């Protein structure tokens, strides 16, 4: 991907994260889990929705569109008639099948920076109360309890109450 | 803002299922869960369920849970809502109703006008007394309804 | 199961874009049976090459007239469009092979036709010769038809071979339809959109 | 599930509070929400999160959470306010489901020939047997009737 | 935005930088003001300049195109001839939205990219001699009057320099 | 680019880098060396041969198309026919131009964004054993002979082995 972080230096998916699209798995003496992210998820639906809504319209529905009858006597403006038809259906297969084409490769782009965009928001959250170690993991400093922990995936960690009462 | 706008009233016998639905304006994709509430008459609503944009995912209450199945054609911008071995005790308004956001959740900000389900043994019968479904008048045991 | 007796149908392609917008029509007898011709032969103009198990017939909606005893006169017979609608209109002209079926089904030496409308104005002069037999008929019918627009009057004019018409046609137009040719079967489904393979029940784009 | 009170009664230009009580499983744990139902109209949105308002609901409605009791308010009654109240809320007990209170009502202040035979009493003008719940006429005056089959 | 700026760690923009479109704003005893970058404010007007003369010029000039008449004996070819004007149209007009969607799109992802860009390259300069303080901010360890904020600005800051002179 | 890189943070290219699109240079007491790394360039060209071919494809080959004749009563059907003909070359000119438009910048930003995930990558092996010296180059801390060096273009570099061993 385009911002290196799927199948980048976060090498893989959750199964186990089944609530949204990007998020956080946790692991403190309490216990562990995942949670979906819900602000940054909601706004990926919005604009995947809006995208699918965006070609939908785009491609105005076909109403009645018949054939016609020639003679023997009228073969040029027969196939005139059918380098027509022909034509304008080579021409919307094009437009159809590149336009998929184009929005597939966004699509995958566009989740890759909603996942970058996650992980450097926690990172300028915790500063260097812990520890980057890769894989997209934080390692903390100091005891991260259940609070401290749901404080994180709010935006709302308190990076000077922590800075104390590193272990 | 939004319109919901619930398929026509039904009148079912018990056993047998039901399946109403609501359609949407806009869109036709929504980023937001659509849930169905029912209320029967002189009682309080109760969630029967709803589902998720995109993931498609689905949440039963327990009450119902076994007998409801909610889906969703998003290209036609609709929600539907399959209910099975009907009782008596099903007969209730049915609405569906919009959530703020992606998950189902206690708010619910818009509603449908809300579509009626009938559950009884009767069937339609002409009055002679002894008529069924209504046109102040009473019900007998025989889930006949008569008036005067 | 299309022209049973041989011979050219005139702009016939171009009849057929006519109908692909037409939703349904008004039919009634332009020209009753026996009310518009008084003195003239009318149910003596059945055929072979048109049958009927065993039997001859002839077209539903136009009229083969022929000689009444050795007289055929001069017909200036004509209708005013009162029908709000425009009218569709068809009939024919013969040709027979040989001179002497033209006295013996019209009495007259070498005839005359006439149609007349606003969009419309041409004279026939039969042709005879000896054409090859096609069910087993040497002759030709050639047959035509004309829109006559709302408030104009059609007029025909003849003196024989001319196949009068006795059914017109009053169009209602919507545009939304056409001619389809398929060989799939009709039922009792209903859709919102049609193919000549099948019906389609989607709300995809494409 | 959670209990409200069945009802509550004040004259007009009063405030009035309608507490919902639940359990650790429910309110003790998730937000609350609160809807106002008129006769013959769908459930509309008071309040969410705890405390917020959708927009186009006035400032005299008001709601707030302590602990394991939620709690609508309404000032500057007015006639138009008498409806039912619901709390409701994200229930974690058995499946997570979404469960609405009781409810709380606001009051602002020939034929014998075929073996059959029917009897027939009716009433109004008021303020094996089936019985006709009392209605309500345009008189204003109660009316209902009964049969014994 | 895909690079997480605009709208994103940047919470908004400055109607008081009246002389392009990424700047500074910075702050130290002697006063505080806006100045555009025009570095990077020229180079996007280059590109957007570019873009936009680009659309102009794959649009031709439609020179002159008129209907034509037909009998009422000429009906196919009549309807022919509105085949062929209406599936032109309708076209051009796909091409013409869709084209403007699409640059509208890359187009503010460009601005984003352009604004990261610049936040990274003063990063790289101040490097530990300033606190990252979220919002595009850096609060200076040492004394940074006019001369050292305008070097800043113009990419000469003198890291070695002020090392020594922290607070 | 939009990812800062190329033209970006890196000044410039490598005429002498012979083997691949994006590599390393290093220096150490043994000698100097280019090397092109082979995975990242292999990816790059998985996808760019991919993209001419899908642009190929799309262009199904154009069969027999011969003109037409028509008299001096059949300009109507003779003007129709021309303006068939070119209404569909200016349409294929115009897809045909706007495609290798797009796609050119997508695949100027695609390289770019290559190299940024490679320097990221070797960001994240150093950590802290290396200065980052700005123009992509890390400046070892420790003695970095040449096994050590083949193990950071190998992406197995040991910091903890030489976290002890520094100068
Ligand atoms: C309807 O169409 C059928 C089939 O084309 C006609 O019947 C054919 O007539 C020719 C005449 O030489 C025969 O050789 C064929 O054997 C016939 N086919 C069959 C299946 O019978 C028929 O004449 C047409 N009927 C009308 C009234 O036009
Ligand atoms: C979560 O963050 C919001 C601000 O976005 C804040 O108002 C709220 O109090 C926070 N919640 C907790 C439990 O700190
Ligand atoms: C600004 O930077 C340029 C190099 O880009 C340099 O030549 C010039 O001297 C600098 N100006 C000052 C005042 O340092
Ligand atoms: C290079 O890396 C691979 C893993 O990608 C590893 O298996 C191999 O042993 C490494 N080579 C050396 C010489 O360390
Ligand atoms: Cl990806
Ligand atoms: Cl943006
Ligand atoms: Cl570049």
């Amino acid at each position: 991907g385009l911002f290196g972080a799927i199948a980048g230096f976060i090498e893989g998916g959750w199964t186990g994260m089944i609530d949204g699209w990007y998020g956080y798995h946790h692991q403190n003496e309490q216990g562990s889990g995942y949670a979906a992210d819900l602000k940054s998820t909601q706004n990926a639906i919005d604009g995947i929705t809006n995208k699918v809504n965006s070609v939908i319209e785009k491609m105005n529905t076909q109403f009645t569109a018949v054939g016609k009858e020639f003679s023997h006597l009228e073969r040029r403006i027969e196939n005139l008639n059918k380098k027509v038809d022909d034509g304008f259906i080579d021409i919307w297969t094009y437009n159809a099948e590149l336009l998929v084409l184009l929005e597939n490769e966004r699509t995958l782009d566009y989740h890759d920076s909603n996942v970058k965009t996650l992980y450097e928001k926690v990172r300028s959250q915790l500063k260097n109360n812990a520890k980057e170690i890769g894989n997209g993991c934080f390692e903390f400093y100091h005891k991260c309890d259940d609070t401290c922990m749901e404080s994180v995936k709010n935006g709302t960690y308190d990076y000077p109450k922590y800075s104390e009462e590193a272990k | 803002e939004v319109q919901l706008v619930e398929s026509g009233a039904e009148v079912k016998k018990p056993g047998s299922s039901v399946k109403v639905s609501c359609k949407a304006s806009g869109g036709p994709f929504r980023s937001y869960a659509i849930s169905w509430v029912r209320q029967a008459p002189g009682q309080g609503p109760e969630w029967m369920g709803g589902i998720i944009p995109i993931f498609g995912t689905t949440k039963y209450a327990p009450k119902f849970q076994g007998r409801v199945t909610i889906t969703a054609d998003d290209f036609a911008g609709t929600v539907y809502m399959e209910l099975s071995s009907l009782r008596s005790e099903d007969t209730a308004m049915y609405y569906c109703a919009k959530h703020m956001g992606y998950q189902v959740r206690e708010t619910m900000d818009v509603w449908g006008k809300g579509t009626t389900v009938t559950v009884s043994s009767a069937s339609t019968k002409g009055p002679s007394k002894d008529y069924f479904p209504e046109p102040p008048a009473v019900l007998q045991s025989s889930g006949l309804y008569s008036l005067s | 199961n299309g022209t049973c007796y041989p011979g050219d149908f005139i702009n016939y392609e171009e009849l057929r874009e006519q109908l692909s917008s037409v939703s349904s029509f008004e039919k009634f007898e332009i020209f009753p049976k026996t009310s518009s011709w008084p003195n003239h032969e009318t149910n003596k103009g059945v055929t072979a090459a048109c049958p009927h198990a065993g039997t001859n017939s002839f077209y539903k909606n136009l009229i083969w007239l022929v000689k009444k005893e050795n007289s055929y006169p001069k017909i200036n017979i004509s209708y005013t469009n009162n029908r709000g609608k425009e009218v569709l209109v068809l009939w024919a002209i013969h040709h027979p092979p040989t001179s002497t079926d033209q006295q013996s089904l019209y009495q007259n030496a070498n005839s005359y036709v006439f149609v007349g409308s606003s969009r419309y104005s041409r004279k026939f002069e039969p042709e005879i010769a000896t054409r090859p037999k096609v069910r087993g008929q040497a002759g030709r019918m050639n047959y035509y038809w004309t829109l006559v627009e709302p408030g104009d009057k059609i007029t025909f004019e003849a003196t024989g071979n001319l196949v009068v018409p006795r059914y017109a046609f009053a169009l209602k137009r919507n545009s939304g339809s056409g001619i389809i040719i398929s060989e799939t079967p009709v039922h009792d489904c209903d859709t919102t959109c049609q193919t000549p393979n099948g019906a389609i029940n989607t709300s995809l784009p494409f | 599930v959670l209990t409200q009170p069945p009802s509550v009664s004040a004259a007009p230009g009063q405030k009035v509070t309608i507490s919902c009580s639940g359990s650790s499983s429910n309110i003790g744990n998730d937000y609350v929400s609160w809807y106002q139902q008129l006769p013959g109209t769908a459930p509309k949105l008071l309040i969410y999160d705890n405390n917020k308002r959708p927009s186009g609901i006035p400032d005299r409605f008001s709601g707030s959470k302590s602990g394991t009791s939620a709690t609508l308010g309404i000032t500057g009654l007015q006639t138009g306010d008498e409806a039912n109240y619901y709390c409701a809320t994200w229930d974690r007990r058995p499946t997570a489901y979404v469960v609405f209170g009781g409810g709380t009502k606001l009051t602002v202040l020939e034929e014998l020939q075929a073996n059959k035979a029917t009897l027939v009493c009716l009433i109004s003008d008021f303020y094996g047997v089936e019985t006709t719940t009392p209605s309500k006429q345009s008189n204003n005056k109660y009316a209902a009737s009964s049969y014994l089959s």
